[PDB]
């Protein structure tokens, strides 16, 4: 056999191993999700902290694109840094012709086209990484999740990395008992629990948390993060949770 | 990447070969057998057809005999496709020749350049070589009739008698016993057809299964004609030299 | 049509002592009739001792002691901190502006 | 990104075998069988229509095309090569020869035109070989009429009847019985229908038989009026309803 | 092992194994350390000698003259990538007359690092790279991988043995970050950090090199005869 | 056998990567359905969305290629998409370059012909989708034209896609036996797409609530998809039968 | 265009596409130059499965590059016609720029600076040949010899072979050459030179080919005749 | 440059060339030599811009000298020329022309016939009896078409090129300080050196 | 097969590790460097004696202040020499002065790691760059196609390397004269020499500051080999 070997080498399942592979660096990063909310999107990540030396506050992970849209991911890092510079060229280029920023949808498929093109040659490798993004447009909030096939969807909620599961599974229970909506300020609390019970999957280091968000009401719909009273506020929260 | 698919066509074995013209020329060893024989008035060029069916449109083909220029015509034995590129690429150059100096191109050169797009296909690009032997018979000024080989390797040689493609061997053998110096092209004809007769793989050398050509000085003095027979003429002279 | 040159007037001058050398100009910058700025300086502090000034068309006088203070800076990294002497500094300049042989710097260089 | 197989896929194997021109052969004999009779007055071409599904429209499914006016081409083998193979053939009628000349190819030249592009995806890096054998008919002023065959080697040869596919052994035989070179263009149609009886299983009408011919030229197919010496094309596609025609007469 | 042929292609368990290869000559490269206080950052690093009658290899190398990095691995990869952080300082200092942020300096060299990582017949770099720095906000020291991976800290080593000196740091991490405004004691630390990565061996005098770069001090280098004062 | 892994030809003349492709058609697990009206051309697919963490609006397999023009994709998302995005940006140049809109055929035959290159090239993979094409044109009437990753197409009366697709395409033959012509006898779409619905699901044995399904259709001049009220209107006028 | 690296390193150290380069070169017809007094004469083996040979039009194994300098091989004979070409042109710009003929030093270092170079150039082999190149340096009447071979090292010969049992007839030109005293005349030059092939050869009949080369420009090419004198007294001061 | 003529005469072409080389108000050289050979039976002269001329006829000498090394062959007169001819005819079109005029005087061994051959910079060949580029011309064809016959010694052709200098001496306006004067015939080149 | 480029295991790039041991079986190169000068020296090993030894140059020139001896594949050497030598004029057009010895060891050691899938495969030889500059005196380097290049009071390189490096290791001290570094780089080579060591099979060459890049003709090398015997003898 060795249909493995090669990417872009479909496997007599009609599968290509080397995007699957690419799934297991991903599967074995840091848990990142992101949360629909009313009028917005909530992002966070966990952030293993290898070292004391690791100066705290940082190492940001949680990349803007243009000035309303937020990325975060989980995989190999400087793969999603290079998806995230392309998907900016991108947004760069949108707005150059058309004027408006590049709509969320918009944004998706550029970023979809493009990690798909990586599934085409045996020359390149596929993205390590699956990309949690999103933001607010001239339709409203929207939320992404991007696989290294170049697969991606629309979501009330998204996890990926080590924590997938345990995450997914309290995403599961936000949308079940609250089908009229979720707040932003909610979210952010929320985001930061559900990134503390993902943490128990992963658990030799402790770890930093990290939010950003963007709300049509709390941040005008432009991608800020969450810092000081706010942040620490959720931290807290997230805290009594566990206990 | 794509590395792994690489046959490497133009690399070295442990014994300093390039297999792909090796395997080019036991490609070619299993052609239709072609024959090339120089006078001193003149050359044959004959070649068998790779085995004929009844239905084939007999004169209107040309599998093995091709013209170059007025003065220079090949016979081919290998991949007729291959060969056909060849030509072309050889017609084009005989007319840069001539567009360039106004006259025509002397036989050799022809062929060396030639020789040397072979070559070149055996030392750099990674395709594969051109599954192909000619036979070049012409005219020029300088030299007189000649006659010349090239083959996959891009090598070349002169020849008074010479034949490539299949049963080599042999041909050379029978060549070699009965070919003289002094020899007319009317001999020559009766030679190159009594060699194909014996080294054929058929029952029968029949008009339908040969390719002929002559290159004469037989028209109006110092003035050299080529003679690409048709399928009657080459009938005729098979009865003629009591071969049917 | 489009004249990429201009005039920004100034003037300056260097000279030699046994063991000093001085670089003065004047600190006017004009176009025309008018007068841009009273005090723009143009006699620069090029590093290894080395005073410069490109007086004539202001942007391309700035440019080349731009290139220069960058050509300094390289000279340093590729030669191990070598000190550039004002000889190899001469002639580093000129490979500057015959580099642009075919659309010169309009300037009177000194250094 | 972009090509990096800039080698040959197709090699010379120890015994001499060019492995892609033979397995593209082997293609081309598992295709559906497909033939060309040459008559003194012109040519058919002819080859069955297949089927995928019964709720395809198979009409829509042109496996005989016009390449010239005066030129028709039929493969067996594999469609979506033949189909490119004819929109490249079209096109290099007009950019290497009309364009030029002010006329259409002669039929043996646009056949070495198509060798030559399939003798090139022979040797060319990071291509196969295309999995088709043509048979392409046609009539040209000096030449008159014409049929010629080409193989995934970029090799042509002209033929007075021959056949290629699924059942082109049994079809020659039968073609080498009948032929003579005296027949008239009917006479080749009615033992084209015949052959191609043989090799047919199913279904056997103008519906699921694709038949063209090179025959007279057509003043009423040419689209307009006025010029004495523009007469039309000799190409003619067979309708359904001319086929089965032909049929209760076989 | 069936996937280690070349950078552009994953493992069964999604690693690469040509990055992971690359990792391993930084492992087998002389020991540096790197940290820092509020007000300065030091590099120091051993130097090794081919034999008795060779130089010592070069590990520090100047970018700018707020900006420099030492290295552990391939020296040649180190010099292009130096080189392109070289361009980088200039290219802001020309065009923008700003000084190049330590932690853009980081985002460029992790994503010049990833191209290679990713495409065909390249290869990932083959060392690694402790870079310190003073910026607009302060004093800053990062650590490249060849990965792409660039890491900010107060302090770290990396090469042969670096366990231990990083171990050392992590203790030391209270009193050192306070070493604020001043150069020798700074120096001495990072001296006391790297000896905890010697074996057999100690520090001599055109055996050890150490850099630093602070509020109203330039990058600068301290070999031979200068850096007596601190064994 | 490197001859499994690019698109060169095995020793019985096959490539095995093309037929590995079609492979990848159906490992969405959903099967398409088309059908042409007198006056317009329906096309449904079935929808599912499995994880309740998705958005089911941005959950689809049927695009918007141009204004009459619509295509739903058998096979991966990110296939679909690439083919999707080239499918539009191909129909835009056609209309810019020869004034007048690209027809679906045509649009398929394009399609065909890059599906083709890469069935030739070793370079480019082929996609593991098949592309089904719909439209009112304005020369051939309802329309529909289907591409699969061999470079093949053809036109037909009506067609199904998938892994329950013989099944499909069996029931829609007797119907076609039976009704003796070459479409669905009707006068508006909505009563065409209620007959695809109908027959998809007396061949597959399963019903559908509005969210089960995803509905495209073309008339002249503009192509369209249904909302889940469109369809559950839809459904409703079924269940009442 | 095409890449791949044909030339390449072995764990052994070994570029096996050079030494293999090589195993042509030894396979190839033998060649041998022998260096006078006031002369050098290149000698070349014929390889004799072959009558028919039209030797009229059959490429001459000696090859004049410019009037003054001449090369042999041994070894691919297409790939040997490449080098002589690009020999022959930078002779005729060498001519254009310095205004004079190029020494045999040059002409050498430079056909050797083209077989290295195809030894480290993606996509390409290195050529399968080696070569004698013999001539005089302009307005000088010191004789020169010189070697190349596939790797691309080159150096100078009082007299030297290449090809199939070169190793057999360099043992024989190792005893019988006097580097004290060389060939003083052209004739004991010439016989020396035929001398060694015959130690290979077979009979001396359509077998061996020489040239001279003479200062100034004056290159002769031996004839059957001329050749086979010096092959039937080499015979009849035999038997001892 | 401004002056060169050619004569065929019975069994040689003579090729007379002026030997000034002149820039502003002064002549830098009186005996310039506006001629290289291509071949042993081929001389080519030339006239025009000045750095074009030498340059042009050097690059051609490299092709025709290359040429026969090659093929170890003297390429005929006529062929030489529509090698030249071509070359010009390339140049024309090119970003900055050759401004060079040619005359190539050829003994044809093959034919035992001398050959002339006027090329001007446009690339327009001519067989001629007897030629001239420039000035030069508009004396010396007349002079010709009353003075010259076509079977002609070598010794004659000499003293009818001596009749066309004396003439150009008295009208023309330039010092054109005599000319060098070259005869090929079946022995090759060589040249008279006085005149 | 593998790509060109590719790292072992243990973190090393396979074909430069692969040119190392081509490097091994080239002949022997040795350089020591004094405060009177730098020396460089070499063995000839013609592979016959009838090659005309006095044309094997592996003791090469590259500026007026820098000279080059060479081990290994030295046709791979030409196009490094080539480059030297055009580095080093270049500069003193740019700059009008010479260019420094580590310079133009670092120019040289640019070429080395650019190659692959650029040149298809490393040098596969390696150069011992001797020279003098005012800023840091004599100098000697040993230039690697790893693209390292190392500084030594003395280095040996090629097969007899080993063995002449702990030979080096004891008889380098920072007071050598030029004349007994001379003789030290005849002695070590004899020993390391499979042939017996004369004037025509190796050949030694200095850079002075005063004289720059000479080398030494046979005649006077014959003098400096009957001297090395002289001292031999004499203990």
């Amino acid at each position: 056999t060795g249909y493995d070997l090669s990417n872009s080498v479909f496997s007599p399942d009609g599968r290509n191993f080397q995007v699957e592979y690419a799934v297991k660096a991903v599967e074995n990063g840091t848990t990142s999700i992101g949360i629909k909310c009313n009028d917005g999107v909530v992002f966070a990540v966990e952030k293993l902290i290898t070292s004391k030396l690791l100066v705290p506050q940082k190492n940001v992970k949680i990349q803007v694109v243009d000035r309303h849209i937020g990325c975060v991911y989980s995989g190999l890092i400087p793969d999603g840094r290079h998806l995230v510079n392309r998907g900016r060229e991108e947004a760069a280029s949108f707005k150059k012709l058309y004027k408006t920023p590049i709509p969320i949808p918009a944004f998706a498929d550029r970023l979809g086209q493009y990690v798909q093109a990586h599934t085409l040659y045996n020359s390149v490798r596929p993205f390590g990484v699956s990309t949690i993004f999103g933001g607010v447009d001239k339709n409203g909030a929207h939320l992404y999740m991007l696989e290294p096939s170049g697969s991606y969807w629309g979501y009330k909620g998204a996890a990926t990395g080590k924590g997938r599961q345990s995450a997914k599974a309290e995403l599961e229970k936000l949308v079940d008992h609250h089908p009229e909506g979720l707040s932003a300020r909610e979210a952010v609390k929320q985001a930061a629990k559900i990134i503390y019970l993902a943490h128990e999957d992963n658990k030799e280091k402790d770890f930093e948390l990290e939010i950003s968000w963007c709300s049509l009401s709390e941040t005008n719909g432009l991608h800020k993060f969450v810092k000081g009273d706010l942040l620490q506020e959720a931290i807290d929260f997230a805290q009594k949770e566990i206990n | 990447g794509s590395r792994r698919y690489d046959s490497r066509t133009t690399i070295f074995s442990p014994e300093g070969r390039l297999y792909q013209v090796e395997y080019a020329l036991e490609s070619i060893s299993h052609a239709g057998t072609a024959i090339g024989i120089m006078a001193s008035d003149g050359i044959v060029l004959a070649a068998e057809r790779k085995v004929t069916s009844t239905l084939l449109e007999q004169d209107t083909s040309t599998e093995k005999l091709y013209k170059l220029n007025d003065k220079i015509a090949v016979a081919v034995a290998g991949l007729t496709a291959d060969a056909e590129i060849l030509i072309n690429t050889a017609r084009i150059h005989a007319q840069n020749y001539l567009k360039t100096y106004n006259e025509d191109i002397p036989v050799e050169i022809l062929v060396r350049r030639l020789s040397d797009i072979k070559q070149g296909y055996t030392q750099h690009g990674g395709l594969r070589p051109f599954g192909v032997s000619f036979i070049y018979a012409g005219y020029d000024d300088r030299y007189g009739y000649q006659l010349y080989t090239s083959n996959p390797s891009g090598n070349y040689t002169g020849w008074k008698a010479i034949s490539v493609g299949a049963n080599t061997s042999a041909a050379q053998t029978l060549l070699q016993m009965d070919y003289k110096d002094d020899m007319k092209v009317d001999d020559a004809i009766e030679l190159a057809l009594k060699t194909l007769s014996k080294t054929t793989d058929s029952s029968a050398l029949t008009y339908d299964r040969l390719e002929f050509a002559t290159i004469r000085k037989g028209a109006n003095d110092g003035e050299v004609y080529q003679k690409i027979f048709k399928p009657q003429e080459i009938k005729d002279i098979l009865v003629k030299t009591g071969i049917t | 049509q489009f004249n990429p040159y201009g005039d920004n007037g100034g003037t300056i001058l260097g000279i030699a002592g046994e063991d000093f050398a001085v670089l003065a100009g004047d600190t006017r910058n004009i176009t025309d009739y008018s007068i841009n700025s009273r005090y723009e300086p143009k006699v620069f502090d090029c590093g290894d001792n080395i005073v410069m000034s490109a007086n004539g068309f202001a942007a391309d006088g700035d440019a080349l002691v731009k290139r220069f203070k960058n050509s300094v800076k390289w000279y340093h990294f590729d030669h191990n901190d070598k000190k550039l002497s004002i000889n190899s500094a001469a002639r580093n300049i000129q490979h500057l502006l015959y580099g642009k042989r075919f659309f010169p710097y309009y300037v009177h260089t000194i250094i | 990104m972009t090509d990096r197989y800039s080698f040959s896929l197709t090699t010379f194997s120890p015994s001499g075998k060019l492995g892609q021109i033979d397995y593209a052969l082997t293609a081309v004999k598992q295709g559906v069988t497909s033939l060309g009779i040459k008559a003194t007055n012109g040519v058919v071409i002819a080859t069955e229509k297949k089927s995928s599904s019964p709720l395809a429209m198979s009409e829509t499914l042109s496996k005989v095309s016009l390449l010239t006016p005066d030129i028709g081409a039929v493969y067996s083998g594999m469609g979506p090569d033949y189909r490119v193979l004819v929109d490249k053939s079209r096109k290099v009628a007009h950019t290497s020869y009309k364009r030029i000349y002010g006329e259409y190819p002669p039929t043996k030249l646009l056949v070495s035109e198509v060798a030559k592009i399939m003798q090139e995806a022979t040797q060319s890096g990071g291509v196969r070989p295309f999995g088709v054998s043509l048979l392409i008919a046609g009539h040209d002023e000096f030449n008159g009429f014409s049929l010629y065959q080409v193989d995934p080697s970029g090799s042509y040869f002209p033929w007075k009847a021959t056949a290629i596919g699924k059942g082109s052994v049994a079809a020659k035989t039968f073609l080498e019985k009948r032929w003579n070179d005296e027949l008239e263009l009917e006479d080749a149609i009615h033992i084209a229908l015949l052959t191609l009886k043989e090799s047919v299983e199913g279904e056997f009408n103008g519906d699921t038989i694709e038949l063209a011919i090179i025959g007279d030229e057509n003043p009423d197919l040419l689209g307009y009026t006025g010029i004495p010496t523009d007469k039309g094309p000799r190409f003619r596609k067979l309708t359904s309803q001319e086929i089965n025609d032909r049929l209760e007469a076989l | 092992n069936n996937y280690d042929g070349d950078t552009v292609t994953f493992s069964p368990t999604g690693r690469l194994f040509q990055v992971e290869y690359a990792l391993e000559a930084i492992k087998q490269g002389s020991v540096t350390v790197g940290l820092r206080s509020n007000t300065h950052a030091v590099l120091v690093a051993l130097k090794r000698n081919a034999d008795e009658l060779s130089s010592y290899q070069k590990k520090i190398i100047k970018c700018d003259e707020h900006m420099g990095l030492s290295l552990a691995g391939l020296a040649p990869d180190a010099r292009v990538l130096s080189n392109y952080l070289r361009q980088q300082c200039n290219y802001s200092s020309l065009v923008f007359n700003r000084k190049l942020a330590v932690e853009r300096a980081g985002h460029l060299l992790c994503d010049k690092a990833q191209k290679n990582t990713q495409s065909y017949g390249g290869r990932p770099y083959g060392v690694g790279l402790l870079i310190i720095g003073y910026d607009k906000s302060g004093a800053h020291l990062l650590e490249f991988q060849p990965s792409g991976n660039v890491t900010e800290l107060y302090g770290t080593a990396i090469g042969a043995r670096s366990q231990g000196a990083k171990t050392y740091l992590e203790r030391t991490l209270d009193t050192f970050i306070k070493i604020d405004g001043n150069p020798d004691e700074l120096i001495k630390a990072g001296v006391e950090a790297i000896s905890q990565s010697l074996r057999d061996e100690s520090l001599t005098v055109d055996n050890l090199s150490i850099a630093i770069v602070g509020k109203d001090t330039p990058f600068t280098i301290y070999d031979g005869e200068a850096v007596a004062k601190y064994i | 056998g490197y001859d499994r892994h690019i698109t060169i030809f095995s020793p019985e003349g096959r490539l095995y990567q093309v037929e590995y492709a079609f492979k990848a058609t159906n490992q969405t697990n959903i099967n398409s359905l088309a059908v042409r009206g007198k006056d317009c051309t329906v096309v449904i697919s079935q929808k599912k969305v499995p994880d309740k963490l998705l958005d089911p609006t941005t959950v689809s397999y049927i695009f918007c290629i141009s204004r009459t023009i619509g295509m739903v994709v058998n096979g991966p998302i990110p296939d679909a998409r690439n083919a999707a995005l080239r499918a539009k940006a191909e129909a835009a140049e056609f209309r810019y370059k020869y004034g007048y809109d690209m027809p679906c055929d045509v649009l398929a035959k394009r399609m065909a012909n890059l599906s083709q290159i890469y069935t030739q090239r070793a370079y480019m993979r082929p996609l593991g989708v098949i592309l089904t094409f719909v439209s009112v044109d304005e020369e051939l009437g309802p329309s529909i034209y289907k591409t699969d990753p061999a470079g093949y197409y053809v036109g037909y009366k009506a067609t199904a896609t998938g892994p329950k697709q013989q099944e499909i395409t069996t029931n829609l033959e007797n119907h076609f036996k039976k009704s003796k012509i070459d479409h669905i006898n009707e006068e508006s779409w909505e009563k065409v797409v209620e007959f695809a619905i109908t027959h998809m699901i007396d061949a597959l044995g399963t019903e559908f609530s509005k969210n089960d399904l995803e509905v495209g259709v073309a008339t002249k001049d503009k192509f369209f998809t249904l909302s889940a009220e469109n369809i559950e209107e839809r459904l409703v006028a079924i269940a009442e039968q | 265009g095409y890449d791949r690296a044909l030339s390449i390193f072995s764990p052994d150290g070994h570029i096996f596409q050079v030494e293999y380069a090589l195993e042509a070169v030894k396979r190839g017809t033998c060649a041998v130059g022998v260096k006078g007094k006031n002369c050098v004469v290149l000698g070349c083996e014929r390889r004799s499965t072959l009558k028919l040979q039209d030797t009229r039009i059959t490429p001459s194994k000696v090859s004049k590059i410019d009037s003054h300098v001449v090369l042999s091989f041994s070894g691919l004979n297409a790939d040997s016609r490449i080098l002589i070409e690009k020999a022959r042109v930078e002779a005729q710009s060498h001519r254009l720029t310095l205004e004079d003929p190029v020494t045999v030093e040059y002409l050498t270092r430079y056909v050797a600076g083209v077989q290295q170079r195809y030894t480290q150039s993606g996509g390409v082999r290195p050529f399968g040949v080696s070569t004698l190149i013999a001539g005089f340096d302009p307005r000088d009447d010191e004789p020169k010899l010189y070697q190349t071979e596939p790797s691309g090292i080159y150096s100078s010969w009082s007299a030297q072979t290449i090809g199939r049992n070169s190793k057999t007839v360099r043992e024989f030109l190792e005893k019988n050459y006097d580097r004290k005293e060389p060939p003083a005349t052209v004739e004991e030059c010439v016989k020396l030179t035929v001398r060694s092939l015959l130690e290979v050869v077979q009979t001396g009949a359509k077998n061996i080919e020489i040239t001279v080369v003479k200062p100034d420009s004056d290159i002769v090419a031996l004839s059957s005749e001329e050749i086979n004198q010096y092959v039937t007294q080499i015979e009849q001061e035999k038997q001892e | 440059m401004d002056i060169i003529l050619g004569i065929r005469v019975q069994d040689s072409v003579i090729l007379a060339s002026s030997k000034a080389v002149t820039r502003g108000i002064s002549v830098l050289k009186d005996s310039d030599d506006k001629t290289r050979q291509l071949s042993p039976h081929t001389l080519m002269s030339f006239a025009g811009e000045a750095g074009d001329t030498v340059q042009f006829a050097e690059y051609i000498q490299a092709n025709i000298q290359l040429y026969s090394i090659r093929e170890d062959y003297e390429l005929s007169p006529q062929a030489v020329s529509s090698f030249v001819r071509q070359e010009l005819a390339k140049s024309i079109r090119s970003r900055r022309p050759y401004q060079v005029n040619v005359l190539i005087g050829g003994y044809d061994k093959k034919k035992n016939k001398p050959e002339l051959y006027q090329i001007d910079y446009l690339g327009t060949k001519v067989e001629l009896p007897y030629g001239a580029h420039g000035y030069s011309g508009f004396y010396t064809f007349s002079l010709l078409d009353h003075h010259y016959r076509p079977d002609m010694t070598t010794e004659e052709g000499l003293d009818l090129l001596k009749l066309c200098v004396q003439e150009l001496e008295k009208r023309m306006p330039m010092d054109f300080k005599g000319v060098i004067v070259k005869i090929v015939d079946k022995d090759g080149i060589r040249q008279v050196d006085d005149f | 097969d593998r790509g060109v480029s590719t790292f072992s295991p243990e973190g090393r790039l396979f074909q430069v590790e692969y040119s190392l041991e081509a490097i091994k079986l080239g002949s022997t190169a040795i350089g020591i460097a004094t405060k009177e000068g730098v020396v460089l020296g070499v063995e000839k090993r013609a592979t016959s004696p009838l090659l005309e030894s006095d044309s094997i140059e592996k003791i090469v020139e590259i500026d007026r202040h820098i000279g080059c001896a060479m081990s290994g594949l030295t046709a791979d050497a030409r196009s490094m020499i080539e480059h030297a030598r055009t580095a080093a004029v270049t500069h003193n057009l740019y700059y009008d002065e010479d260019i420094n010895v580590e310079s133009l060891t670092q120019s040289v050691c640019d070429l080395a790691l650019r190659f692959g899938e650029l040149m298809s495969r490393p040098f596969g030889v390696a150069l011992l760059i001797a020279g003098h500059d005012a800023d840091d005196g004599y100098q000697l380097f040993h230039a690697e196609p790893s693209g390292t290049f190392y500084r030594y009071n003395a280095k040996a390189i090629g097969s007899g390397s080993e063995g002449a490096q702990a030979e080096l290791l004891n008889e380098w001290h920072s007071s050598l004269t030029l004349k007994e570094a001379e003789l030290l780089v005849l002695k070590i080579l004899k020993q390391v020499m499979e042939e017996k060591l004369d004037e025509n099979n190796a050949q030694l060459s200095c850079i002075t500051k005063q004289d720059g890049f000479k080398i030494y003709d046979n005649e006077k090398t014959a003098e400096l080999i009957k001297e090395l015997k002289e001292k031999e003898a004499a203990e």
